[PDB]
RNA sequence: CCAGCGGGGCAAGAAGACCCUUUUGAGCUUGACUCCAGCCCGGGCCUGUGGGGCGGGGGCCGCCGCCGCCCCGCUCACCCGGUCGCGCGGGGACCCGCCCGGGCGGGGAGUUCGGCUGGGGCGGCGCGCCUGCUACACCGGACCGCAGGCGUCCCACGGCGGGCUCAGCGAGGACGGAGACCUCCCGCGGAGCAGAAGGGCACAAGCCCGCCCGACCCGCGCCCCCCGUGCCGGCGCGGGCCGCGAAAGCGGGGCCUACCGAUCCUUCGCCGCCCCGGCCGCGGGCGCGGAGGUGGCAGAAAAGUUACCACAGGGAUAACUGGCUUGUGGCCGCCGAGCGCCCGCAGCGACGCGGCUUUUUGAUCCUUCGAUGUCGGCUCUUCCUACCGUCCGCGCGCACCGGCGCGGAAGCGUCGGAUUGUUCACCCGUUCAAGGGAUC
RNA sequence: AAACACAGCGUCGCGAGGGCCGCACCCGGCGCUGGCGCGACGUGAUUUCUGCCCAGUGCCACGACCGUCACCGUGAAGCGAUCCGCCGAAGCCCUGGUAAACGGCGGGAGUAACUAUGACUCUCUUAAGGUAGCCAAAUGCCUCGUCGGGCAAUUUCCGACGU
RNA sequence: CUGGUUGCCUCCGAAAUGUCUCCCAGGACAGCCGCCGCCCCGCAGUUGCGGCCCGUAGAGCGCUGGCCGGCGGGAGCGGGGCCUCGCCCGCCCCCCAAACUCCGAAGGGCCGCGCCGCCCCGCCGCUGGCCUGGGCGGGGCGGGCGAAUGCGGGCGGCGCGUGGGCCCCUCCUGGUAAGCAGGACGGGCGAGGCGGGACGAUCCGGACGCCGGGCCAGGGUGCGCCGCCGGGGCCC
RNA sequence: CACGCGCCGCGGCGAGCCCGAGGGAGCCCCCGCGGCGGAGCGAGCGCGAGACGCCCCGGGCCCGCCAUGCCCCUGCGGGCG
RNA sequence: AGUUCGGCCAUCCUACGGCGGAAACUCCUUAACUCGUUCCGAAUUAAGAAGAGAAGCGCCGUCAGGCCCCGCCAGUACUGCGAUCGGAGACGUCGUGGGAACACGGGGUGCCGAACU
């Protein structure tokens, strides 16, 4: 019996086409 | 297709695997279902006792 | 089956027993302001057709009856509930 | 090694197109269910300038300002025609357009078209429950197993107290009879207790009479099914208020085992709380408990057809070979009631009983759905014997001729035609014409 | 190919401010047209014919406004949101018409001087009870129907017969 | 839903079942198993002794049903010739039942097998006519480990696979039967090497690290092919 | 491989803990808020915990929600049960 | 022995004959009162004391029916475990454990407890 506590999670949105939804900070220290 | 419905046929052996399981030693004295009246009075008389009495001073 | 026209029962607002007088339930009129009417016409306005179930597969043949008791000193109601029958009167005093 | 050949290599060629399943499709249909264009109909805006009628604000008279509907003019909006704008027309405040409303609407769009199941379909409903049996003496135990039942009925057919004893045998009473009613006797239940079946019950749980409404309110626990979850049903309790009885007591319905239903929404009832910058009145919401229903009963909102067709798979599952079985089909023994002029057995043999075969058809679903080419005929080979003619013996109700029965015997023979796809059947003819197997 | 077309036959709609169709809108086609026309359907040369049924479904009424059936408008009540009445277009309902519209077109008994059959009678019953014709037909299960022709011999073929 | 999914050794080791499901070629929860632990409180798929429960095999015809006859009595009734057989009453008798039982095994199931006895004292808001009971505690005295056999026990967390099974023995149901279909205690194959049964997943023995020696189960001992004689009886 | 959830092991600190973004011209140095934990229950107005204990289990009491009896101030408010 | 109240519920019941009463129980007598009968003082309620063992009741009897105990039935029927035992099967057998029923024969036929006379 898995007893887990439920996700709250939302599904991710345009991941191969449309608007570039991620941002990513390797320009922090410049 | 039909498959089959029934069958006891395995069951004996799966219940002896572990042996089987007695009851815990505190199910013999709980008072899940004694009468009211009963269970009151004894509250009462040991509270009232000096020497089984938990009451602080 | 039949049901008399006076029952004396306990009545809770007095806390006794007291003559009551039987009558007949009947659900009330549907008011336009409930929550669930209002999200229900909401739902329903422009494209799209009907947006929930219709009921079609009725099974059952009766209703449970229900008499209202109404006590005669103090206005108390109260409710008795019948099995399933088909035809049910109540007696004229 | 060669020329040939077509028995095998379940030869090759293709993730079976037949059949079934998948909560996989598409084409088409309609009195499936949910809708859309289009079209018809009404009011308002576009939208001017005049007149009149009717109906509403005992007799009317209304004020001429109130409300509705209706009708008739004019031209300037608006619209249509003719003309090379050469010497002019037609409609008209209606139509059209736009906004809102109602109707028609497979013309069109989207989607669905349950399950179990000795294949699927048709049929049935062990798809929610109850009694007895199957079930093999704790409990449990399967089948489209057997015989059946339920979705109701009752303010009395319910609670309590008192009194009484039922069905019936025997005997008697007589307009009175196989039965009406009356009386005595004995009566272990052979009667009754709402409906299935099984249990239970006699100064009663049955029948009659009296009074009543515990067929109530608040709150807990347990049993059955069982994952020790829910639902139906039952039982044990703590408080409140009541009924009957002299009282002890008993009573949360009809003696026990069946008779029924979540979340969301609606509706009703008591007492309270919130509407978040405050207060007041309406209204809305919330905590507790009932009712409105899901029978496919742990609970989607749902009609057909495909011989134009698919997709993914399945020997978990049909249609053709093979295997097990032999009811049915075919063949063969035993017995001896009788038939045979008389005479059971020359030849037959009823009523019964015992076997064999896989050349019929069923039953089953073991192998094969990434395919073993599915009827018959033609051609050609081989094999069986349960023998039709020919061979050798014996028997006869065998004078001869001709027939019939039995045993050994599979070498040879068992043909030509008309109609039918036919196997089969049926007829004509002749040297007079058995039956079968080998992936039917 | 027995399939489609076809000449012929018949029905239906429309007099222009109309009909049928296209089309997101603006605008188009028939139409350089006008009933001896245009459009929509069925049957399919000639000859001879084309029966009965309007209960069902469909269509149509310059038939009727009975009941029902919207918004708008208007009356009463209310603090207001609102609520209750009246008013009542088309449609349906109602009354009729229509089958060369879709389609449909019955049973059981008794009966004539041998037998047999049944012109005839009774009875139930429909909206109407299959008329003229034709047939074991490309349409008949039983069925390889019965009789005749043709063959030595015919589940084929032709001519008759027909609850 | 069909196909494929890449080094070694060691330690453990299944399930093909219950309930619900537009569920039936799938899942959830439970069961079976692995790993990780933690704690210190006697255990058992067994026999013996003691108490209680069940309505099966067999048996039987008292109850509920069914079914052959024989012989006696006749109140009443019928047939036929007050006579003669019938219905009724009694006895006797043949044969029966998954949904009959007065009786009733083998076989199963549940419980027990060490603390005991005496005296006194305390509390109760329960219970009694009372100085009654019941329950829960305290203090003194005496005594003691009272069937066999074997052997250490208990609890928690996280998680996987499985949810088409089949065969043997004995006991059953449907079917003419079936290498047919459906159930039950125990075992096996699945997932078990090796010898034998000529030949076989399951039968008879025996359950497995790599080797040398010995003994021998099951089955056999003319030759193939390791291994034999003696005695009694029968004999297509 | 990324993110979320459950449980297990290990490190640092501990009624506390914490390289957030960012700022100091030091990839590794210095400074650096929320947050989570610390008190629950209740639809809500709201009210609000000490009595025992090596550890574990269980009893006994206490807080909130529901219902009641008695007393009383500032009162549909407080206290005691 | 008698009565009231009981326990276990036939060795106590059922049928038919016989014996007995001093006390007790019972049967008996009356209907003013009380209460009563689908109608009836039958029952039941109230009030009595002339009769009686004729019943009920206690005891005895019956080649009695029933009920209860012992034997025999019978190690029979059936059955747990093991068997390459026989047989085509249906069924049977051996080893090792348990073990009936009907029928039939003999015998029997209420005790126990508390209060009063
Ligand atoms: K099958
Ligand atoms: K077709
Ligand atoms: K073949
Ligand atoms: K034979
Ligand atoms: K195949
Ligand atoms: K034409
Ligand atoms: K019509
Ligand atoms: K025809
Ligand atoms: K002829
Ligand atoms: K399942
Ligand atoms: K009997
Ligand atoms: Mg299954
Ligand atoms: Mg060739
Ligand atoms: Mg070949
Ligand atoms: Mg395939
Ligand atoms: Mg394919
Ligand atoms: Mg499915
Ligand atoms: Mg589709
Ligand atoms: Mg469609
Ligand atoms: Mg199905
Ligand atoms: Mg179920
Ligand atoms: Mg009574
Ligand atoms: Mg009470
Ligand atoms: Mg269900
Ligand atoms: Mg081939
Ligand atoms: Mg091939
Ligand atoms: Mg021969
Ligand atoms: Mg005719
Ligand atoms: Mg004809
Ligand atoms: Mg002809
Ligand atoms: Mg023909
Ligand atoms: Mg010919
Ligand atoms: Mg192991
Ligand atoms: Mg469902
Ligand atoms: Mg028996
Ligand atoms: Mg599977
Ligand atoms: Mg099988
Ligand atoms: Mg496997
Ligand atoms: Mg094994
Ligand atoms: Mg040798
Ligand atoms: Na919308
Ligand atoms: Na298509
Ligand atoms: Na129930
Ligand atoms: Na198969
Ligand atoms: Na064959
Ligand atoms: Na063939
Ligand atoms: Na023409
Ligand atoms: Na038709
Ligand atoms: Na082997
Ligand atoms: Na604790």
């Amino acid at each position: 019996g898995r007893n887990v506590a439920f996700s709250n999670m939302r599904r991710y949105k345009c991941t191969n086409k449309g608007p570039n939804l991620i941002k990513n900070w390797f320009n922090q220290p410049a | 297709a039909k498959l089959k419905n029934h069958t006891s046929k395995n069951q004996n052996r799966k219940d002896h695997r572990n042996g089987i399981k007695k009851p815990k030693k505190s199910a013999y004295t709980s008072h899940k279902g004694m009468c009211p009246k009963y269970l009151r009075n004894l509250r009462r008389s040991r509270a009232n006792d000096p020497r089984q009495s938990l009451r602080p001073n | 089956v039949t049901y008399p026209a006076e029952r004396r029962t306990f009545c809770k607002r007095e806390g006794k027993h007291t003559v009551h007088k039987a009558s007949l339930y009947k659900k009330g009129k549907d008011s336009l302001l409930a929550q669930g009417k209002r999200r229900y016409d909401r739902k329903q306005r422009g494209f799209g057709g009907q947006t929930k179930p219709i009921f079609r597969r009725k099974a059952k043949t009766t209703k449970k009856q229900v008499i209202r008791l109404t006590c005669s000193s103090c206005k108390c109601q109260t409710f008795q509930v019948l099995k399933r029958c088909h035809r049910l009167e109540i007696s004229r005093l």
